[PDB]
């Protein structure tokens, strides 16, 4: 995955479960959750994105 | 026949609030799960959305024509 | 007194501890985030369980969880 | 008959209703003068009850002991004007309804601002779907048929 | 009016079965909070937070789920105990012709049944009907408390 | 280059009017929620909040002023353009005793036309209870061709006010200094407003309405009754009613006013033949409110040395309980439009009030006292504005306290010692109202509970352990000796109500005296009760909308939001809206008690049919002296009494009245679900129904979410309030109109 | 007028500590000003401050925190909240390092920490009877 890509959301505490968003960047430190996500529906707190780990994002074909 | 239908009522909340409390506090979902296929109760949380859509859909439609032909009538 | 847990989807951000009424929370040094800061509850015993803390969390649900617990005089806000 | 109902054609008690109604309504038709408006008002009331009764009458309607019509909705086809027939028309329009605001739903939720076409309509590519949907059952059909329809797992679900 | 109110009556059965489900199904977590379980069957909200969590555990489910049991329930009772006594007056023409509209229920069974009851006790007298009279009272005070 | 106007401030332009939130700087992204939409009607009005300047807030509720005057003018257009088009005015004129006053006919669709009732004079429509056709015959209208000169003139007013709204806010927009000079604004609003419309209302009455009127009470027809005009140029046909006119105006410059006591009187009482006040005290009444307001007027120092300022009459009321006193209260009310509108609001209901009290107590009108309707309807319309106006007076209070307080320019004055000893006042209002309710209340459950006992002797009634407002009657007895003894130049009391003759006009009671016993006691005092509630809660946000001991910021919350949190045990409701919420169900629950204790009052011991003989038969019969002293009597031979009407009303012209009971019934049970329940359970059954909805991929972009708690409040308390007025709308209208 | 000279010029409100705040615990607040800048109490009113040493006593930690917060906007920075027992037993509460909470400092270790997301935490029904 890099930046622009398309990946589906693993984690299952997550708003946008199941759900397709835009990776913003994927940082190359030690971090444990380097995926940003953006994604186009607002949550329940009214952000749109969120940092996820590698094994919670799924690339889209 | 009024106590025995308020008590039956009172009953039928309480298995419903009691099954919740189940759903809470003793369910056990790798109990339920072999081999990630999961068994007749554990899939009643796979659907809950399907389940939950569908009561409120008879609700809507029995309580949106009741209330127009009553009213109707009225 | 309340229960206040951190959990390593922390960014560090910072907002909550700014938004502690009572000085629960504190910044402490990390190396699980960009900003190489976490979140800490070394003081729930002032914890009031006004839920501040987590109505300022960007993360996605939730880096600081406040789980309500035994009452005390300080957690119930009681100046008398 | 059916449900031990009879026609209202028969039934002594629908022309009693009759009659007590128009005997109110002349009643009240006594207390005003000449052809002034409310006298031809009433009239018109008169005129609108006799002809609502013997339509009601003549229309394959059974009646119940209270001479009023009763609705026969299992299903026959005989008393099929009363539910069947009403059942279809509205099938027909709320399924164009449904589908011609889920096609505008789908339409502009594919461009840059999809929100912002909610608020304010794009009412020309409303009017071009709103008349499209004559065809609702047929598109439905058609649209199933190629799995358009459903989504299968990019719906989001809750934790358990 | 028996097919009108036998639809009422299964309005209000898929209602409370409606709340009821949906609070054991979302017992264990929702979108607004997928960590549900961690807090128990009852506890009070979850904050302000995320738009606003108002009853949202299980046991606020079962809470307003009493409602609608008693609502069913009434409407439940209010038509047995309409149709028998009509059945037991004799006019059951009354029943047949006033159930199929709300004002019919509301004058011929409440306002009209009610006159015996509300004078158990009048500015005259007294009948052994008093005692039911002033459960009546104290019926709706408890029931407007419920309100505060 | 004006020194009072800017000049062409904002461009008339269209482009805003399609960007939905332009005026929030956080709406206007666009929605991404359907909470954005309730947002957008949530703050359009709140102009503090979209500009950062009080000179915009200014221009804006200037503008918006302008528009509400439009509006309120274009009403009273449809009113006039009604009464000429679609009323049976002309035969209610003459028939006033007999025909009762319609202007509304109804299309005869779906078998509406049952509502056309059969009001007299050959004509079908809706009863009216506004009283227009009784305040038009106190104008002097007789003719239609009057009322639809006066529509077309409530329309030319209500374009002009348009006008003037769009010409002060898009083309001269004052300035803030033009808006804070209040000195200038009381003397001009006390002098031209008040005293020169007072002084152009009397002219009128003397010149039109006093002949007028006084030719229909000596029955001349409409038709023959000159115009309006002809009394104007011709000075003998006025000078033939009122022989004073003979002698022009040189008795007013030559200080003989003495001889103007043929139509300027001081008479009291009412018209024996309308059974109205006297339209020669009328027009002596407005004569003499002209000429003290027009003196009020010349008050305050505007722009000459000469009056007074303000901010020396503040400053200078010190004391020694007081501190620094009202210093810094000019600077709070010239620079804060939320304590204005406190102020304005709260003493504007109770005006309100005190109109629809001397309404009924001395009926104004000609035929008015005689249609009860019109009676009934208009004490409780205006009761209720009233009720609603002091709550929102209280709740602009709070926000001026929450948003405007300043607590550096407010050191140790008034404001600030309120606040600084808030705890005792509420503990003591807490107590009082405790006291209060106590007493009242379970004297009424004492009724109740011996009543049901078989302990008649026991009750607190007339021929029992008896309350009499001794201090009531007292005052009852002062004004009925007053004309002679303290009103020496009064020939009959202010009103009836305090004693003297029955009035009745047509053998109906116009007035009479209202006897005061035990039974008007215990109302009273639940009255007394419910208001000092009232004021608790409304009282209690105030003081505690900047910080409490729950919550020490609690201005940092803002005016209006949920709560704190579930913490210090729970934090709901904490708000300072949250406690105008609270009084909106108190004031609603005080407000019905007042109209049920007027309506019974009334229909039992004042409203009725007097004999030729002169025996009294009331509506109901007397029983409110002994049956409105318990709750069981109010449920009975009130509620279910009088409830009767509305629920025959089926198949009848009332049948209207009918629908709109159980239609408010449904609305206020329908409250009771955003007042039970909470947003967690509809946001969780929502992601349900947006499950089903993606399955079918038929979800909205804008995501649909529960209403916010202060919205779902709100919801539920704007439902209950609708409901309940609307219950006792159409039982009050089918009770009063039936009987 | 007042007991000790360092106390803001209030004039006393009917809001401030009760009966607790004598057997219980007392929360005091000192802070030094520049200027005798007038501030709103977090119990009562309004209240002036002292051209230098400023000592207040509540009830409540979060009123000291709020009285805190608001000196903030004042400039003001070097306030410190100390808990005050039944007898004149001090501890110092908030400057708990002498850095605010806000801004990292070395020397502190992470209190309630889990090394997972929301979503590892155990079921409830393997925590039951413990
Ligand atoms: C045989 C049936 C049965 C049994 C064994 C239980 C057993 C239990 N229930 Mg349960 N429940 C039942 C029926 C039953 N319930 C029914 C029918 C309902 C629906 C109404 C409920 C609804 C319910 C809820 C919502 C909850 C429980 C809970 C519980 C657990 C704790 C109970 C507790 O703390 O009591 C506490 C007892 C009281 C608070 C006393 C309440 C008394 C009420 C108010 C009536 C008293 C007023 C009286 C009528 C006065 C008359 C007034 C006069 C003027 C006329 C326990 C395992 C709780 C739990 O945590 O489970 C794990 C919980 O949250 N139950
Ligand atoms: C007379 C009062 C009243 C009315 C009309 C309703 C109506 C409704 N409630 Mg409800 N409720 C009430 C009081 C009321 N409630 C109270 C006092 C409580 C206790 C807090 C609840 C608690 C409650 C819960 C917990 C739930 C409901 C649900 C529902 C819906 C059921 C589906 C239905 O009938 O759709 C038809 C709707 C109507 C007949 C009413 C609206 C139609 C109007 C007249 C249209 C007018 C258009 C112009 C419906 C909107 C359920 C729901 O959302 O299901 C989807 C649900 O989960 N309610
Ligand atoms: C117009 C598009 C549209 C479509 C295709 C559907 C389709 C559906 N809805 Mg639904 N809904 C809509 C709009 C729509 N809804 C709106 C606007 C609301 C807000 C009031 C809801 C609220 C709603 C609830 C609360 C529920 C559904 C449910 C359902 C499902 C069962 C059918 C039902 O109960 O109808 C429900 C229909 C209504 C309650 C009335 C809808 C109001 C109007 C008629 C629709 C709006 C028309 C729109 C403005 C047209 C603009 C298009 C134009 C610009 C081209 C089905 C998937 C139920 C479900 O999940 O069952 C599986 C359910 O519980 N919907
Ligand atoms: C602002 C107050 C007000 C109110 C509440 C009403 C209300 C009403 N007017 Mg009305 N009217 C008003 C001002 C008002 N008017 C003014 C200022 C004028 C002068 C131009 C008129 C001139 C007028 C006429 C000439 C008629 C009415 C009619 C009506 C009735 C039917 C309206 C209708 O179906 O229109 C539907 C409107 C639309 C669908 C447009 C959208 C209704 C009771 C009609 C009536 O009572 O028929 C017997 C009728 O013929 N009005
Ligand atoms: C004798 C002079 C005079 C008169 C009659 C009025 C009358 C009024 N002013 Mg006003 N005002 C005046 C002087 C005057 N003002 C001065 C000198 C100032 C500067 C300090 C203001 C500042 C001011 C503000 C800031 C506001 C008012 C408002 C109002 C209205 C109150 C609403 C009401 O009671 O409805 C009664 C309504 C009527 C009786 C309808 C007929 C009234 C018409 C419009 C005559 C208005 C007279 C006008 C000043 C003449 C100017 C004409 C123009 C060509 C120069 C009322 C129309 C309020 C309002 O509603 O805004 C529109 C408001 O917000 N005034
Ligand atoms: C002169 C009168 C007056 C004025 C100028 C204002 C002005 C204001 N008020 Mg206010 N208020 C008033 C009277 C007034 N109020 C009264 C009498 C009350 C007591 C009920 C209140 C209670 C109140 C509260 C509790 C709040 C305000 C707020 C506000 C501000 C924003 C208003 C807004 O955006 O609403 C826009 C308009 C609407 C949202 C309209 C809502 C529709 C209403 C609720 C229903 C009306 C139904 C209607 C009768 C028809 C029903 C018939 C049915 C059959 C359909 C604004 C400064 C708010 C604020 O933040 O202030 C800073 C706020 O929180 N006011
Ligand atoms: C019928 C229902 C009902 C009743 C009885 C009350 C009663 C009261 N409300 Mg209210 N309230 C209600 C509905 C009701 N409310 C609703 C629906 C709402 C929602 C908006 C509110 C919202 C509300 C607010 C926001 C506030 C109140 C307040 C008050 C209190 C006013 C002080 C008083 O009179 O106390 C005296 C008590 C009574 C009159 C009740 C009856 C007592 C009897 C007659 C005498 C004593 C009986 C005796 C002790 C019995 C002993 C025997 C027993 C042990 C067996 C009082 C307790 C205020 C408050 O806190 O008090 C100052 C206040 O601020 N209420
Ligand atoms: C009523 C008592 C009254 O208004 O006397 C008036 C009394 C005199 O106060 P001052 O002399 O300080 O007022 C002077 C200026 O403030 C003018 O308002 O005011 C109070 O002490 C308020 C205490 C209310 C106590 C409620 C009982
Ligand atoms: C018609 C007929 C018949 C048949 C009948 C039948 C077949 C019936 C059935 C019935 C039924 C079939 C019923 C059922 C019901 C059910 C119910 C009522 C249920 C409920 C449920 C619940 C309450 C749940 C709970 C829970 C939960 C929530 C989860 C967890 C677990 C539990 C379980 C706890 C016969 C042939 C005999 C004869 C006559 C005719
Ligand atoms: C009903 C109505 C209307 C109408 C109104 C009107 C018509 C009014 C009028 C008004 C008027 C018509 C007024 C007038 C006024 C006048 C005046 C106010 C005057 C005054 C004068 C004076 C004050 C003088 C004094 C003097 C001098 C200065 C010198 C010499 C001596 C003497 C003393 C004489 C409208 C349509 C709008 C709307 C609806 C309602
Ligand atoms: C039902 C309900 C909702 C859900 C309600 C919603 C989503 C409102 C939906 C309104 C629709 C979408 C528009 C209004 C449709 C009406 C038919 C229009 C009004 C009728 C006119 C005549 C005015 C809440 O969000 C809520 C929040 C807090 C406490 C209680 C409740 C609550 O009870
Ligand atoms: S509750 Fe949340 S905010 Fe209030 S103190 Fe404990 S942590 Fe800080
Ligand atoms: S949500 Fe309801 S309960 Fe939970 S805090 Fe906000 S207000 Fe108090």
């Amino acid at each position: 995955i890099q930046k622009g890509s398309t990946v589906r959301i693993l984690r299952k505490e997550s708003y946008w479960y199941n759900e397709s968003g835009t990776v913003v960047v994927v940082d190359q430190s030690k971090v444990r959750y380097p995926v940003l996500v953006r994604f186009t529906k607002v949550n329940y707190a009214g952000t749109n994105t969120n940092n996820f780990g590698l094994n919670e994002v799924e690339e889209v074909v | 026949y009024t106590h025995h239908q308020y008590i039956a009522g009172f009953l039928m909340v309480g298995a419903f609030a009691h099954g919740a409390i189940f759903f809470v506090r003793d369910y056990d979902p790798a109990v339920n799960t072999r081999n990630g296929e999961k068994n007749v109760l554990a899939r009643m949380l796979e659907h809950k959305e399907a389940i939950i859509s569908h009561l409120s859909w008879v609700s809507l439609f029995l309580g949106f024509h009741t209330l127009g032909i009553y009213v109707h009538n009225d | 007194s309340h229960t206040v847990k951190i959990y390593d989807t922390c960014i560090g951000c910072t907002q909550c501890v700014r938004a502690c009424p009572t000085d629960v929370l504190e910044m402490v040094p990390w190396d699980g985030c960009k900003a190489g800061q976490i979140a800490s509850a070394p003081r729930t015993e002032d914890c009031v369980g006004c839920k501040r803390c987590e109505t300022a969390c960007p993360t996605d649900f939730l880096s600081v969880r406040v789980y309500l617990g035994g009452e005390t005089t300080r957690s119930l806000g009681l100046a008398y | 008959d059916i449900g031990g109902l009879n026609p209202c054609k028969d039934s002594e008690v629908f022309q009693k209703r009759l009659a007590k109604t128009v005997k109110k309504l002349e009643n009240r038709l006594k207390k005003y003068e000449e052809g002034t408006p409310p006298q031809i008002a009433i009239q018109q009331q008169i005129t609108q009850t006799k002809q609502r009764f013997t339509r009601y009458a003549d229309s394959n309607l059974l009646c119940g002991n209270d001479g009023l019509p009763h609705l026969i909705t299992d299903g026959r086809w005989s008393h099929g004007s009363e539910f069947l027939l009403p059942s279809i028309l509205f099938l027909y329009i709320s399924g164009w309804i449904g589908w011609v605001g889920r096609k505008y739903i789908r339409t502009v939720g594919q461009t840059s601002n999809p929100t912002e076409k909610e608020i304010i309509i794009d009412v020309p590519l409303a009017i071009s779907i709103m008349t499209s949907g004559f065809l609702w059952p047929f598109a439905a059909w058609q649209e199933f048929l190629s799995g358009d329809l459903i989504a299968s797992d990019e719906t989001i679900t809750t934790s358990p | 009016g028996d097919f009108l109110v036998h639809h009422a009556i299964a309005l209000g059965l898929h209602t409370t079965t409606l709340i009821l489900v949906k609070g054991a199904l979302d017992a264990r977590g929702s979108k607004l909070m997928p960590d549900k379980k961690d807090f128990g069957y009852s506890f009070p909200c979850d904050g302000p937070g995320r738009g606003g969590t108002c009853d949202i555990s299980a046991w606020d489910a079962f809470y307003l789920a009493m409602f609608w049991m008693l609502n069913t329930i009434g409407w439940v009772t209010f038509y047995w105990h309409w149709k028998h006594l009509t059945l037991w007056q004799g006019n059951q023409v009354q029943f047949n012709e006033s159930s199929n509209y709300i004002m019919g229920w509301l004058r011929d069974y409440l306002w009209l049944n009610s006159s015996p009851l509300i004078n158990g006790y009048n500015p005259f007298g007294m009948n052994s009907l008093s005692v039911w009279a002033w459960m009546f009272l104290f019926g709706h005070l408890v029931w407007a408390t419920g309100f505060m | 280059k004006s020194t009072i106007v800017d000049f062409n401030p904002v461009e008339t332009s269209f482009e805003k009017w399609a960007k939905p939130g332009q005026f929030s700087r956080t709406l206007a992204k666009g929605p991404k929620t359907t909470t954005w939409i309730w947002n957008l009607h949530a703050d359009a009005h709140d102009f503090d909040i979209q500009t950062n300047s009080l000179q915009e807030v200014s221009r804006k509720i200037f503008s918006a002023h302008f528009g509400q005057l439009a509006v309120i003018f274009l009403w009273l257009s449809g009113m006039h353009f009604h009464g000429a088009y679609f009323s049976n005015y002309s035969a209610w004129l003459t028939n006033p005793t007999s025909t009762k006053p319609s202007a509304q006919i109804v299309w005869p669709i779906v078998g509406q036309e049952v509502l056309n009732a059969d009001v007299g004079g050959n004509f079908q429509g809706i009863q009216i209870t506004s009283g227009f056709f009784q305040l038009w015959r106190a104008e002097g209208i007789t003719s239609e061709v009057e009322l639809y000169w006066t529509a077309v003139g409530g329309l030319v007013a209500s374009f002009l006010m348009l006008f003037a709204g769009w010409f002060h806010y898009h083309k001269a927009a004052p300035k803030l200094e033009w808006f804070q000079n209040v000195e200038s604004m009381l003397n001009h609003h006390l002098a031209g407003l008040l005293g020169l419309g007072s002084l152009s209302w009397a002219g009128h009455q003397i010149h039109i309405a006093l002949p007028i009127n006084k030719l229909l009470d000596l029955g001349v027809s409409p038709e023959e009754i000159p115009l309006p005009y002809e009394f104007i140029l011709n000075r003998d046909l006025i000078a033939q009613l009122y022989p004073s006119f003979n002698k022009g105006l040189t008795p007013f410059f030559t200080l003989n006013w003495g001889e103007y006591s043929d139509f300027l009187t001081f008479k009291g009482g009412l018209n024996p033949v309308t059974g109205g006040l006297w339209l020669t005290d009328t027009a002596h009444h407005h004569l003499a409110i002209a000429v003290l307001f027009i003196v009020a007027g010349h008050m305050y120092k505007t722009n000459w040395f000469l009056g007074h300022s303000i901010k020396t009459i503040l400053e200078a009321h010190k004391g020694p309980f007081t501190g620094e006193g009202h210093k810094g209260l000019y600077e709070v009310l010239t620079t804060s439009w939320h304590a204005q509108l406190a102020i304005n609001l709260a003493l504007f209901g109770s005006l309100s009030i005190i109109v629809a009290h001397h309404m009924y107590a001395m009926p104004p009108y000609p035929y008015i006292a005689i249609d009860y309707p019109t009676q009934l309807s208009l004490f409780t319309h205006h009761v209720w504005i009233g009720g609603f106006c002091i709550v929102g007076g209280a709740a602009h209070g709070a926000i001026f306290f929450v948003r405007d307080y300043n607590a550096a320019n407010n050191y140790n004055n008034l404001i600030d010692r309120v606040i600084r000893h808030r705890d005792a006042i509420i503990s003591h209002l807490n107590w009082v109202c405790i006291f209060l309710g106590c007493h009242s209340f379970g004297l009424y459950v004492h009724n109740d509970t011996m009543r049901a006992l078989g302990r008649s002797q026991d009750l607190f009634s007339d021929n029992a352990i008896a309350l009499k407002p001794i201090f009531a009657q007292f005052i009852q007895n002062l004004h009925t000796l007053a004309p002679g003894s303290t009103a020496p130049n009064a020939l009959t009391t202010v009103s009836y109500a305090f004693g003297g003759d029955v009035i009745s006009v047509g053998s109906k009671i116009a007035m009479m005296p209202i006897s005061l016993g035990t039974a008007d006691f215990l109302v009273h005092h639940i009255h007394a009760f419910t208001i000092h509630v009232t004021v608790l809660i409304l009282l209690k946000g105030v003081l505690y909308s900047r910080n409490s001991r729950l919550i020490p910021d609690k201005a940092n919350l803002g005016f209006r939001f949920p709560c704190d949190g579930p913490g210090r045990g729970g934090t709901c409701q904490v708000s300072a809206w949250d406690h105008v919420f609270l009084g909106l169900f108190w004031m609603y629950n005080s407000i019905s008690i007042v109209i049920f204790h007027f309506s019974w009052k009334m229909q039992s011991d004042v409203w009725g049919t007097v004999s030729p003989t002169g025996a009294v038969s009331h509506i109901t019969g007397g029983n409110f002296a002994q049956s409105s002293i318990t709750i069981n009597g109010w449920l009975r031979d009130f509620l279910w009494s009088q409830a009767a009407q509305v629920v025959q009303s089926y198949g009848s012209s009332l049948s209207a009245y009918g629908l709109i009971f159980l239609g408010a019934h449904f609305i206020w049970a329908f409250s009771l679900m955003f007042l039970f329940s909470g947003r967690g359970y509809w946001q969780e059954l929502i992601e349900s129904i947006v499950w089903a909805h993606n399955k079918l991929k038929v979800a909205p972009s804008i995501q649909p979410r529960a209403l916010s708690i202060t919205q779902g409040r709100a919801v539920g308390v704007a439902h209950y309030l609708l409901g309940g007025i609307g219950t006792t709308w159409a039982f009050f209208l089918a009770r009063i109109i039936s009987v | 007028k007042l007991k000790q000279s360092d106390f803001p010029k209030f004039e006393g409100s009917t809001g401030g500590w009760l009966s607790a705040a004598k057997n219980e615990e007392k929360y005091v607040i000192i802070w030094t000003s520049k200027d005798a800048s007038l501030f709103e109490m977090p119990t009562g009113g309004t209240a002036k401050m002292n051209a230098g040493n400023n000592v207040a006593y509540f009830a409540r930690k979060e009123q000291c925190l709020a009285l805190g917060s608001q000196l903030r906007g004042f400039k003001i920075t070097n306030y410190k909240i100390f808990r005050i027992y039944p007898p004149l037993d001090i501890t110092l509460l908030h400057p708990f390092d002498g850095v605010f909470p806000e801004k990292v400092n070395q020397g502190r270790s992470p209190v309630g920490k889990r090394d997972a997301s929301i979503g590892g935490n155990p079921n409830p029904a393997s925590l039951k009877f413990q």
